[PDB]
């Protein structure tokens, strides 16, 4: 009975999304036109849940 | 004042939040204020 966090997801928002770049299985990476990876949770600020 | 006439609207973002052709050439607009009406300021500069 010990209910405990084991932590959080990451979740990433870049600037320009239509500038990062597809790797392979449905992935993106940054890259200088999409901007900087900017690390935030879920439903706080302009992410979503 | 250097400046191009387009028609086509394919637009997007870029990394500093700039309104940008497919080209990344940077868009015009003019300046109103959070709280002016028509516009104020006739100069065109990049919209943000």
């Amino acid at each position: 009975g010990e209910n405990v966090t084991l932590g959080r997801v990451a979740l990433v928002r870049v600037p320009n999304e239509q500038g990062l770049d597809k790797k392979g299985g449905t992935q993106w990476d940054s890259t200088q036109f999409s901007g900087d990876k900017i690390w935030g949770e879920s439903n706080k600020g302009s992410f979503g849940t | 004042q250097q400046n191009e006439l387009t028609r086509n609207g394919a637009f997007h973002l870029n990394k500093e939040n700039y309104m940008v052709t497919a080209n990344d050439e940077f868009l015009l607009g003019y300046q109103v204020d959070p709280s002016s009406g028509e516009v104020s300021s006739y100069e065109p500069q990049p919209i943000n």
